[PDB]
């Protein structure tokens, strides 16, 4: 039965579900797993010769004797080792075995980690973080992370109107094959300003532009009913048909295939001299390099003559404004690189280069005539140090950043991140503005400020970008179910019959397209052919059926409603409470066809609802075609902003600029920080878990890796140090461990002895032997130069005492001063068997007058001044509060998600619950938190009355106090002195 | 206003003059072939285009779930209570806000401005 | 990580309540029931057990050094 009153708990159960099953990095991990599963292979087995097949084993380190022995993630972060994996290939010319090509990083807790099913026991048995999302690769030493490059798509005709130029409109089509064997080529059809606005085809090899008949003539379409068919298909259109007869004559002199192929050819890259080699050359260019997604053949040239005469018609159409131009920030027109495509395309190269240096090889050998000896041609290291070179360094530039470990938000903030170019793509739309289409699939509040806002994005919550996928399965049920190819027609039928495309490739048409939509989702929502990641759009009055496979399409699950009732009936919810000893999860719910994945050029086929309980209930009727539903309207906000209590509260220049500060709070970073030699990691003594707190945050960790305190928080002007966003802190409770962090920075050394002389090496200077320029001081190492941990180390002290050498100094001081206390000293090998130390120094950090602290709510401030218990105001009971911030700072900044935070903190601490500050609830008010406080016996509205602390009077205005989580901000100030 | 195609090479036809007789020809340029025209027109430029729309509108965006649908707008062709009303959105007659309703009932689909 | 001693903004010691709560939470008293037990009257001493997240229990799953 259906879930009428129940829904805000079946709503949350079903979300819960949801990230139980896939996580918060599973597009990272989803697409590496496709990389390393099916595109290196067909990357291999599309390489013209042989290779046979791939083998990836686990990732293993050889030491400098020569033994496998398996890596664990963590002795490849200390050691600075990549964590990366053999690949082995199979070649044939007698036939060898396992030939071993290169190392191929592995993303962590991806299917080829070691760490890929181990239970949180083994590890931590392995020193792992049992919380750590994975998604990143640890390369020598560094963690990175491939941010996800989004881009245009590909396959799909674009009609923009070019502002100026020559060409009213253009008509863009960039193409590329199933296996991205070359690159795109876009081919761009466009109608001059102004016989009459001819139209012209910009080709691809091709200096100068062709008339649109002269391509369909080389095709092989002598005549002229022939090429209207392609282009128009109704001829009782005489408005349509008058905007080509200004270009049937522009191509009136060329009748004929191989003159037209001249035409071409005379304007290639190599104008050869020959008309026979020209038109060989024209021949090819549009054989292989004109539209490649239609197909690369002898006969592709009906296909070609089609998907062409589309595009014209297109063209045609936004000409005679039958037709909106396309939006070129519009998401359904966007795909997004993740690690698959970015690494599959980076492994194209080197797997080239493989071929061409094993060919350049063994030619010298078998030409002389000796042997080849095909396992000593392969230079391993073309593969191997390509990889690893374009992960470390980033240029493929801004792809591959080093993970963010300030907090556990931070992080997991960056493992879901998005990057909007700024290249000629970004010349020409508004890439900066929040477009309609991010709605539920990229967060609105999280952006950057300054010089990138609105380029770099991060992912909603519940928002999976497609992995990839097959259209085959899709093209055999399409012709088996009473479709017609594009060559068993006669384009009389083609005019009031439905397209249907399949990855952009135009693949038939269609005369019932109600039932074969019904019949497609029928099956999507049973998992029989079409994986559940496949968009099928239907433009009703374009006649198109779209049907994507394509990876990089963004997506995000709905609830399904069959004409007004959502199909989660109550029995899939009491099958999801259980859910565990009961194998009912996310899948399960998948498969019966109750949720679906919406992708968001299909979201605009759809007509969502935001709740069962309010939108398909009978009423003056709005809408009564609800076609979906929302699990929960407020997963439509990323990870940093999931954090913010109350945002339907703020106004958004807050939600962003908080956004933007939960990634400088200090909490707990990661569990093992105590085995991580980071440079630079911030830890909280007391993190505590918000008191009032959303709903997405269960299932952010932030319960278990928080980072703040909730402060009774007094919003008064005491002495004027809170002058515009300064806090007055209590100094007691700074005594008593409030806000109070530690700081952890490891400094590395190696002992290499690189030339012949001139080795470095780790050894106590000071006035033992042979000394050089020794400077201050140079006692605390030890005899193997080398501090021991637990040794107070100052100002300009040494750490490391290497020298260079009659032997120069070159010892590690610490970064100019900070007074911390030695750690830890790890002792162990590089990569080059030379010995390397890393040495972990801690500082503790009290916070200070100039230390920076934040609420969730949006504005940082510095400490103004800290005065004892005795000076602060204190209420009636003696609660005096812990920071004291300015009054004119909340007005201006439109939070009252702030006051309300405060006092629904005040009630949960009183109450003894943890409140609930979702943003769309509709079942908290401010009055009904306001009834509750006014039960505990404070007054309603939150104000206190309160004393001054110096002279012990009562303050005359009654002061708003309560408990707001607050954040210390990772800047601070010890960071600044030294 | 039309195109006229060949009966032999089946390219396009295009008008010439009948000086003997005076009279419209349409010949073709890869032929000897000529038709005495019925129209004695050659082109005509629509300025202001004053189009309809009833015509460019198909039925089928009846099955459309996100268009707002109506009861107080009867078809006239078959007396069905339901409609589907919207507006033109093409960038011709994209400046007046008129409203155009497809009857919603199956095998009617019959189009009507109000 | 681990309990504070003593209540930030009063002083009052609520590091000898840690293991009390725990043990009155899972013999079923609610939370407004096991704070109001173990005499933490004021707003301020109830959300340092109320929100206290206990990481010290996930730092002694990795094997020491020796
Ligand atoms: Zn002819
Ligand atoms: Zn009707
Ligand atoms: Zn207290």
């Amino acid at each position: 039965e259906i879930t009428p009153d129940l829904w805000q708990e079946a709503c949350w159960i079903v979300i819960s579900s949801y990230f139980d099953e896939k996580g918060l990095v599973r597009q990272q991990l989803d697409s590496f797993d496709e990389f390393i599963q099916m595109s290196v292979q067909r990357i291999v087995e599309d390489a013209p010769p042989k290779f046979e097949q791939i083998y990836l084993s686990k990732p293993t380190h050889w030491e400098r004797d020569g033994a496998p022995s398996p890596m664990m993630p963590n002795e490849a972060r200390l050691r600075n080792l990549t964590y990366s994996a053999p690949l082995y290939v199979d070649i044939t010319k007698t036939q060898h075995q396992k030939t071993f090509i290169g190392k191929i990083p592995i993303m962590l807790r991806s299917t080829y980690c070691l760490l890929n099913g181990l239970t949180d026991r083994d590890l931590c048995e392995l020193n792992e973080c049992p919380l750590d999302p994975g998604g990143y690769f640890i390369i020598n030493g560094s963690e990175k992370v491939l941010i996800a490059q989004e881009k245009m798509a590909t396959n799909t005709v674009y009609v923009f109107a070019k502002k100026d130029s020559k060409y009213a409109y253009t008509g863009e089509c960039r193409s590329c094959l199933e296996n991205s064997s070359r690159p795109t080529s876009t081919i761009w059809v466009s109608m001059l300003a102004r016989i009459g606005q001819r139209i012209v085809a910009t080709l691809p090899y091709i200096k100068q532009e062709v008339p649109i008949i002269i391509v369909f003539r080389a095709l092989g379409f002598v005549s002229d009913r022939d090429i209207l068919e392609h282009i128009i298909y109704d001829f009782e259109d005489p408005e349509m048909m008058e905007m080509v007869k200004p270009s049937l004559d522009e191509a009136f002199v060329i009748q004929e295939q191989n003159v037209a192929l001249n035409f071409i050819g005379s304007r290639g890259a190599k104008p050869g001299v020959t008309k026979e080699k020209r038109i060989k050359y024209a021949k090819e260019v549009l054989q292989k390099e004109m539209l490649p997604h239609v197909g690369v053949s002898d006969f592709c040239e009906t296909k070609k003559a089609y998907f062409l005469g589309y595009m014209v018609h297109r063209l045609l159409l936004a000409a005679l404004g039958r037709r909106e131009l396309d939006d070129r920030d519009h998401y359904g027109n966007k795909r997004l690189d993740l690690a698959g495509p970015l690494l599959a395309f980076l492994f194209r190269g080197m797997f080239k280069n493989l071929l061409k240096e094993v060919r350049i090889y063994a030619q010298k050998f078998i030409d002389r005539g000796k042997d080849f000896n095909l396992e000593l041609a392969i230079k391993t290291r073309i593969i191997s140090d390509g990889l690893k070179y374009s992960l470390a360094t980033g240029n493929w530039a801004g792809v591959s950043q080093v993970l963010n470990r300030l907090t556990f938000a931070s992080t997991l903030s960056h493992l879901r991140r998005l990057n909007s170019p700024i290249g000629r793509d970004g010349k020409l739309a508004k890439p900066r503005q929040l477009h309609n289409t991010l709605w539920g699939m990229v967060c609105p509040a999280e952006t950057p400020e300054g010089h990138a806002v609105g380029l770099v994005k991060n992912l909603a919550l519940m928002a999976y970008i497609s992995v990839g996928s097959q259209p085959s399965p899709i093209l055999e049920f399409l012709e088996e179910w009473s479709m017609e190819n594009l060559e068993e027609i006669s384009p009389a039928a083609i005019a009031d019959a439905t397209k249907i495309f399949v990855n952009g490739c135009w693949v038939g048409i269609h005369k019932d397209p109600e039932q074969l939509m019904n019949t497609l989702r029928k099956l999507r929502r049973q998992m029989d052919i079409i994986v559940s990641e496949v968009s099928m759009i239907r433009d009703i009055r374009e006649r198109e059926i779209r049907i994507y496979t394509d990876a990089g399409r963004i997506c995000r699950p709905l609830l399904i409603v069959e004409k007004q009732k959502l199909l989660l009936k109550k029995r899939h919810i009491d099958q999801l409470k259980e859910r565990e000893y009961n194998n009912y999860s996310w899948q399960d719910l998948v498969a019966s066809g109750v949720v679906e994945y919406i992708d968001t050029l299909e979201e605009e086929t759809v007509m969502l609802a935001m709740t069962p309980d309010d939108l398909q209930e009978k009423e003056v009727a709005y809408c009564s075609t609800y076609t979906h539903c929302e699990i929960h309207p407020s997963m439509i906000l990323g990870v940093c902003a999931s954090i913010i209590p109350f945002p339907d509260h703020n106004q958004s220049p807050r939600n962003t600029y908080q956004s933007a500060m939960g990634k400088q709070a200090m909490g707990v970073y990661i569990t093992n920080f105590h085995v991580r030699m980071d440079t630079l990691a911030h830890v909280l003594y007391y993190p505590q878990k918000p008191l009032v707190t959303t709903r997405s945050m269960e299932y952010l960790r932030f319960r278990e890796l928080p980072a703040g305190i909730n402060s009774i928080v007094a919003i008064a002007s005491y002495t004027g140090y809170n002058q515009e966003d300064s806090v007055i802190m209590n100094r007691s409770a700074v005594d008593r461990g409030f806000f109070r962090s530690v700081f952890y920075r490891s400094y590395k050394e190696q002992e290499s002895k690189k030339g012949f002389d001139q080795e470095e090496v780790f050894e106590k200077p000071t006035r033992e032997t042979c000394q050089g320029m020794r400077h201050a001081i140079y006692d605390k190492l030890d005899d193997d130069g080398l501090i021991a941990p637990g040794v107070r180390v100052s100002g300009d002290d040494v750490i490391i005492g290497k020298t260079v050498t009659t032997k120069r100094d070159c010892s590690t001081f610490l970064r100019t001063s900070e007074t911390g206390i030695v750690d830890q000293v790890m002792v162990t090998l590089n990569q080059e068997g030379y010995k390397f130390c890393k040495i972990r120094v801690r500082s503790v950090r009290i916070p200070q007058i100039g230390d920076k602290f934040a609420s969730r709510h949006g504005q940082k401030g510095t400490c103004g001044i800290q005065y004892r218990q005795e000076d602060m105001p204190f209420t009636c009971e003696g609660i005096t509060p812990d920071i004291i911030i300015n009054p004119h700072a909340i007005p201006s900044r439109m939070t009252i998600g702030h006051l309300i935070e405060c006092l629904q903190g005040k009630v949960s601490a009183n109450k003894g619950e943890i409140g609930d500050a979702t943003p769309f609830n509709d079942a908290v008010n401010v009055q009904k938190i306001s009834n509750l406080l006014s039960d505990y016996g404070y007054h309603l509205r939150g104000n206190e009355v309160l004393y001054n602390g110096f002279t012990g009077r009562k303050i005359t205005s009654q002061i708003f106090i309560g408990p707001t989580y607050y954040q210390r901000l990772k800047h601070m100030v010890d960071d600044k002195i030294h | 206003v039309g195109i006229r195609f060949c009966q032999e090479c089946n390219n396009m036809l295009y008008p010439k003059e009948d000086k003997e007789n005076r009279i419209l020809l349409y010949a073709c340029r890869n032929c000897d072939y000529q038709q005495e025209a019925d129209n004695s027109c050659i082109y005509v430029n629509k300025i202001t285009h004053e189009v309809d729309e009833l015509t460019q509108i198909i039925a089928d965006v009846s099955q459309d779930p996100t268009l707002p649908r109506t009861e107080d707008h009867p078809c006239q062709k078959c007396g069905h209570k339901e409609a589907v009303f919207f507006q033109s959105h093409s960038a011709r007659a994209e400046d007046a806000m008129r409203l155009y309703y497809v009857c919603t009932a199956p095998h009617c689909g019959h189009r009507w401005t109000e | 990580m681990i309990i504070p001693v003593r209540c930030f903004t009063c002083g009052k010691i609520v590091g000898n309540k840690w293991e009390a709560y725990l043990g009155l939470l899972q013999a079923e008293y609610t939370e407004g029931d096991a704070l109001d037990a173990l005499g933490l009257k004021r707003y301020c001493c109830r959300r340092m057990l109320l929100a206290h997240v206990d990481l010290i229990e996930k730092l002694l799953n990795y094997a020491p050094l020796e």
